[PDB]
C-alpha cells in the first residue's frame, strides 16, 4: 500500500502533464487529490512549489518573445537562464539518487534544502511584477525611472537579509548596465538611445526634443524634483548640441573628465547624489568646451 | 525501456524517425506507447522535431541558388549554428551516464532559444527580396539582450564587407555591381549612369554617399575621355 | 540487434564494390536499402556524399588519361591530388579510431566535420564541368578565354565565402 504511494509520489513531483491532470485555461493544470491524510497535506504545500514554477515559465514567455521593453526582456532572460541552471541540476541529481537506491526514497530533506534559496528569489520577483503588468492595463483603460523606483522598493522592503539583496542587487547591476550606457552616451557625446523609446524625450534643420508626457517617470515628479531635472536636462540638452557642432567635427578625445566617467558607468548607479555631481562635473566640461569652440575657432 | 527510447530520440532530433514514433513529414502523431507521464515528455520533444525539420527545410529551398550575397552571409551563419548542434550530440553521448528525456531538455535549453530566434528572421525574410534586407538588419541589431545583438553583429559584419567590396569597385575602377536590388546606382540612345537617393543609406550617411557617388561617377567617366588617367595612385 | 546495424554500417560506410551491391552502367552502383528508419534517413544522406566521390574520379580519369586541352588537365591533376589528399588522411584516421575503440563507433560527428571542407569546393566544380562537357556535344552537333570567363563567374557567384574564393583563386592561379 505505502510502497505504492511512494512510487505514485515520485512520479506526482516532476509534475508532468497528462490527460488524467486536467488543464483549466487561465486555475492552471489541477488534478484529483485522494491521498492518505498525511500524504495529502504534504502534497498541499508542494502543490504552492509546482504552481510557481508552471507560471514562471509562463511569465517568461511573455516578457520575451518579440516584446518591447529592452530592459523588461534583459532581466527576463537572465532570471529565467539563472532559476533554470540551479534547478535542473538539484532536482535531476535527487530524482536519480531516489529512484537509484532503492525504487523510491523520500522528498522531504532533498525538498527543505532546494526550497529555501529556490522560494525566496522567485516568488518575491514575480509577485511585484504581476501587479505592475494589472496597473499597466488600468493605466491604459485610463517608465524607465518606474522601474529602477520599483526596484529601489523591493530592496528597501528586503533589507536585512543578505540573500536575497545580494541577487537582487546582481540583476539591478545588469540592468543598471543599459542605464549607465545610455547615460555615458548622452554625458559624453550628446546621443541618446531607442530602440522604441527608452527615454521619455523624443525627437520632435536643427530639431527639438520633448518629453511625452502620458509614460512619463514616475521618479522625477514634484515641483522641486522637477526642478532640479530641468538643470540635469538642461546638461543633457548642451550636450546634443555640443553633437550638432559635428559641422566643425567634434569626437570627443581631448584630457577631460573621461576616466571618472567610464568608472561611474562601470559602477552600477542607482544613487541620485553620486550621480548629480557627476552630471555637475561633466556639464562643467561640456561648457567650457562649447565656450572655447565658440570663443575662438 | 529508457535507454532504448533515448537512442531512437538522438536520432529524432537529427530528423530520423524511429519505429516506435510517426514522424513523417509531420510530427509525432501519436507515441506508440500511451502514457501521459510519456505524452507530457513527448509536447517538448514534438517542437523540438519540428523545428529540425524546418530547418533542413529551409537550408534546402537557399540551396537553390536563388537570391543576394546578403542571403549568402545568412546561410552561411545558420550553416555554422548546425556546428553547435553536433556538438552537443557527441557531448550528450559523451557523458557516459544514462540521460533522460528531462536531462536532455535542461542540457539543450540555449538551442531552442537561439534557433527560435533565427525562424523570426527567416520567416519575414520570405517576403523580402533585396535592399530591405538591411533596413530588417539594421533594426534587427539594435535589440539588446547580449546574445540576442551578439547573433545580430554578426551578421552585421559579413554585410558591410559586402558593401566594402561594392564601394571599392566603385571608388577604383567606376565599377558597380546591384545585383537583386541593394547598393544605390542605377544606369538610365541614353546611356548614363545616376544615385538613386531613397536607396542611399543614412547608416554611412546619405552626405557622405552623394560625395562618393560623385567621386566614382567622375572616375568612369575619365576612363572614358582617355584609357590613361593617373595610376599608380 | 543493434550492434551487429553499427557493425553493417562500418562496412557500408567505406563504400566497398561487390556481388550485393550491384551495377548500373550510366545510375552507377546501387545496392538495396532496409535499415531502421532512423538509420535509413542517414543513409540516403550519405548515399550523397558517397555518389559525388565516386563521380569525381570517374570525372578524373576523363580530363586526364591521353586528353586533349593542357589546360584542362592541369586543373583536373592538381584537384584530384588535393582531394586525395585530404581525404584519404581523414577518414582512415576515422575508421581506424572507430574500430580500435570498441569493433564500432558513431560516424556523425566524425562526418559533420569531414563534411563541410570536402562538400562545398569539389560539389560546385563537378557540377559546372558537368554543364559545360553537355555543351560541347551540343556545339559538336550544332575556348581559351571561355576558360577562363566560365572561372571568372564562378569566382563571382562564390563571393562572401572565405573558403571557396581562396581554393579556387589558388586553382585559378596554377593555371
Amino acid at each position: 500500500q505505502e510502497a505504492l504511494v511512494v512510487k505514485d509520489l515520485l512520479n506526482v513531483l516532476i509534475g508532468l502533464e497528462g490527460t488524467y491532470i486536467r488543464y483549466f485555461n487561465d486555475i492552471e493544470f489541477k488534478i484529483a487529490k485522494k491521498m492518505d491524510p498525511s500524504f495529502k497535506t504534504f502534497s498541499r504545500r508542494i502543490v504552492r512549489y509546482g504552481k510557481q514554477y508552471m507560471i514562471l515559465t509562463r511569465a517568461y514567455e511573455k516578457w520575451s518573445d518579440t516584446s518591447f521593453g529592452m530592459v523588461l526582456q534583459r532581466f527576463a532572460y537572465e532570471i529565467r537562464r539563472f532559476l533554470e541552471d540551479v534547478y535542473l541540476k538539484t532536482l535531476v541529481e535527487r530524482l536519480e539518487r531516489d529512484f537509484n537506491k532503492v525504487p523510491n526514497f523520500s522528498i522531504r530533506e532533498l525538498e527543505q534544502i532546494i526550497n529555501e534559496t529556490e522560494v525566496n528569489k522567485q516568488m518575491e520577483l514575480l509577485y511585484n511584477i504581476y501587479e505592475e503588468i494589472f496597473r499597466e492595463i488600468e493605466e491604459r483603460r485610463t517608465k524607465g525611472g518606474a522601474i529602477l523606483k520599483i526596484f529601489q522598493q523591493k530592496i528597501l522592503e528586503n533589507l536585512g537579509d543578505r540573500s536575497s539583496v545580494m541577487f537582487l542587487k546582481k540583476l539591478l547591476n545588469n540592468i543598471s548596465q543599459d542605464y549607465c550606457t545610455m547615460l555615458y552616451e548622452w554625458l559624453t557625446q550628446g546621443i541618446l538611445n531607442d530602440p522604441y523609446q527608452e527615454f521619455m524625450t523624443y525627437d520632435d534643420w536643427d530639431t527639438q526634443y520633448f518629453i511625452r508626457k502620458d509614460v512619463l517617470l514616475r521618479d522625477c515628479d514634484s515641483e522641486e524634483d522637477k526642478n532640479l531635472l530641468f538643470k540635469m536636462l538642461r546638461t543633457g540638452i548642451l550636450l546634443k548640441v555640443v553633437r550638432a557642432s559635428l559641422q566643425i567635427p567634434t569626437i570627443p578625445s581631448n584630457s577631460s573628465d573621461i576616466t571618472i566617467q567610464e568608472i561611474n558607468d562601470f559602477a552600477d548607479l542607482m544613487e541620485g547624489s553620486n550621480l548629480e555631481l557627476y552630471v555637475d562635473k561633466c556639464y562643467s566640461r561640456a561648457n567650457e568646451i562649447f565656450l572655447k569652440l565658440f570663443f575662438q575657432g | 525501456p529508457e535507454e532504448d527510447i533515448l537512442k531512437y530520440v538522438s536520432y529524432t532530433l537529427l530528423a530520423t524517425t524511429s519505429a516506435l514514433f510517426p514522424f513523417d513529414h509531420e510530427q509525432i502523431q501519436i507515441p506508440s506507447k500511451i502514457p501521459n507521464f510519456e505524452s507530457g515528455l513527448l509536447h517538448l520533444i514534438f517542437e523540438a522535431g519540428l523545428l529540425y525539420q524546418s530547418l533542413g527545410y529551409k537550408v534546402e529551398k537557399f540551396r537553390m541558388l536563388n537570391i543576394s550575397p546578403m542571403k549568402k552571409a545568412l546561410i552561411i551563419e545558420i550553416s555554422e549554428e548546425l556546428q553547435n548542434y553536433t556538438a552537443f550530440v557527441n557531448n550528450l553521448v559523451s557523458s557516459g551516464t544514462v540521460v533522460s528525456l528531462k536531462s536532455l531538455y535542461r542540457e539543450i535549453y540555449e538551442n531552442i532559444i537561439r534557433l527560435r530566434i533565427y525562424c523570426r528572421f527567416t520567416e519575414h525574410l520570405e517576403e523580402l527580396s533585396g535592399d530591405t534586407f538591411l533596413i530588417e538588419l539594421n533594426i534587427f541589431k539594435s535589440h539588446g539582450d547580449l546574445t540576442i545583438r551578439k547573433i545580430a553583429t554578426n551578421l552585421f559584419n559579413s554585410m558591410i564587407s559586402l558593401y566594402y567590396e561594392y564601394l571599392m569597385n566603385w571608388l577604383t575602377k567606376g565599377l558597380l555591381r546591384a545585383t537583386y536590388g541593394e547598393f544605390f546606382i542605377a544606369e538610365n540612345y541614353h546611356i548614363p549612369i545616376e544615385f538613386n537617393q531613397e536607396r542611399v543609406p543614412a547608416f554611412i550617411p546619405k552626405e557622405l554617399a552623394y560625395k562618393i557617388f560623385m567621386i566614382g561617377k567622375s572616375y568612369i567617366f575619365l576612363e572614358k575621355y582617355c584609357k590613361e588617367v593617373q595610376w599608380t595612385n
